[PDB]
């Protein structure tokens, strides 16, 4: 019914550089966007309800198009899962953007 | 003409415009580890709780469980970041305010000591939500020394928005 | 132009599209026999409870009562099939989910033994609803041998739709 | 065209008819004297409680408090006539029904006697509202002789309209 | 304000035959239908919230026009009360269909 | 955003005579009116939610324009605060009408 995809499903950027991870979506009346970071075992909340977490507030900026980082460390390497859900949860979509800090 | 926004819907075949029936009911399930936290004792138990979105309320339905010993005080942590149902976002568990407590229910417990099962009560309050982590403060209630805790089913709800 | 369905109302005199004031309040009363069920003991007491429809919730307001002895557990059955107020349907008491418990509350009780009035608690959990029969489980709580039970007033609510 | 009434809103930049996000959350604070009433004992304690309007419900969030000794029974009076937050009317605390009780909860209490702290419960029922004065009856609960009472945080809510 | 009536207020049918008990109603914006069976003392739920009970599933079928039985027996004899109520309970109606199994 | 004012901010009336205290307001979509009486220390509820209190029912009548008394005694002397609030409490106003019973 709806579409959730990324322009760059794999992103390789050098250390201490900015980066935007793009989340493209369509078919939603009123959507809710969520960004989760997975590095091996640890899962981290980045963005929830079109709002950035306290642990990522200082360097990440949200836009419907995606999440823009000011700088990236060796720490930030891993998968960034973007979930878009319709209010009332009748429709929802996922997309994974692999980030490789060089 | 106006479009509408959930909960306000529009029925095509009837020129309807009614409050969705799912507004008063939206099921889900968090499957994870219930974290008990205290400075001298901490443990984690595999629980699978049911969730219900009822208007602007989020209800958690705890099933009966047997856990390790607990101290007179304590905290219960629920990490919503992972474990939620299909189509459920960690943001779907965010409370609508920061007032402490939001709500305070009681849990019927049996403090399992020797062969004995000592009936007691535990006041639980909804206090914090931090980047997907819910914190339920066990302020106290009747207590005795025990080697285990059997918990009867229980419910806590707190205000929330969708 | 579209119509509106309850709780949504269209005020003619105004061009007012609002949410019914009765949505947050709809009174009723079930007058019947409170069935206490346990395999080794079962009894029935004539009770008359109040009902309130508050948004997508159904509240039951129990008045103080004195009953026969109860076992450590047991369940309470309410047969809504007959006994409801004027204009109230048995379907008006149907919960919006099958989740068990839908809700749990504590009931303050006095275990009338000899001349003694022993204070205790009882955990009440809204369990099932089967073709008009509401089932409230008393998982337990504190208990002693007694010949009668004095119950202080109490409230239980569970999600429901209208 | 038609108009709209709170909680209904018309979004201009979108042709959006929706339900106010504030309907499920409206903060406030009553700052006054908690009146304990009983024929053989009465006292008043300076309390400052939080308030939350959640749909057609009014939540009162009690913080932990230490009070004077209380009798086996009792009443708690809250005079909303004065003490409410900015933009809050005494009428904003009126219950949507006269049903007694409108809701009941338990409070986790500590009966401070000698050096002893007695863990006990205290049943609370939202009973009356008279020209701004809410009357919370304490039907009883567990009791022992004491000089002071420490109350853990607690919540009571009752149906209300805005 | 509203109308709730039956085409056949009294119905005589032979044993093991089908039967439709007709509930006709009008004036309702969005109605809720309920069917209750009364035989002397015992009251039985047959239909609630435009849905058939577990104890009557296998043989009864609901329609706004009424309830259609596959078969009936000596047991099924008695009064069948049909209640139609408006959402928000501002208006409601009743009708009794006496069923006599022969 | 809104306006709440009185025609007569000070009113002096003789004992046992009628009196109307005028509350004029504008800018409200759907307003809620409240009248409180302050005499030194004691605060008294008169009108709440466009409804008169039990303790004032027998002699006071509410109108959006203001509150009309049938009679007044020495007791009634003091400040009468009129508060008008928008549903959802986004906007609200106050006005004080001093009453002096002669």
């Amino acid at each position: 019914s709806v579409t959730v995809h990324s322009s760059e499903p794999e992103v390789r950027i050098p250390e201490n550089n900015p980066v935007k991870l793009s989340c493209a979506y369509s078919g939603f009346s009123s959507p809710r966007v969520e960004w989760k970071f997975d590095q091996g075992d640890t899962t981290r909340l980045v963005c929830y309800n079109n709002k950035i977490t306290a642990s990522y507030e200082d360097r990440v900026t949200f836009l419907p198009t995606g999440i823009t980082f000011k700088s990236v460390t060796r720490e930030d390497t891993g998968t960034y899962t973007c979930m878009v859900s319709e209010e009332g949860g009748n429709s929802y979509g996922e997309v994974k953007v692999k980030l490789i800090v060089l | 003409l106006p479009t509408y926004r959930y909960p306000l819907e529009l029925d095509t075949a009837n020129n309807r415009v009614q409050v969705a029936d799912r507004f008063g009911m939206r099921t889900g399930t968090w499957t994870g580890q219930l974290q008990y936290q205290h400075p001298q004792l901490s443990w984690r138990a595999n629980v699978t709780l049911n969730l219900m979105k009822v208007d602007d309320w989020l209800v958690l339905s705890f099933s009966q469980m047997t856990t390790n010993s607990i101290m007179a005080d304590g905290k219960f942590v629920i990490n919503f970041v992972s474990g939620l149902s299909s189509g459920w976002q960690t943001g779907d568990t965010e409370p609508s305010s920061t007032i402490d407590p939001l709500s305070t229910t009681f849990a019927a417990v049996q403090f399992l000591n020797n062969g004995q099962r000592i009936d007691a009560f535990r006041i639980m309050g909804v206090s914090e939500w931090t980047d997907g982590e819910l914190e339920i403060k066990n302020y106290g209630g009747t207590y005795t020394g025990h080697t285990q805790v059997y918990w009867a089913p229980w419910t806590i709800m707190y205000p929330c928005n969708v």
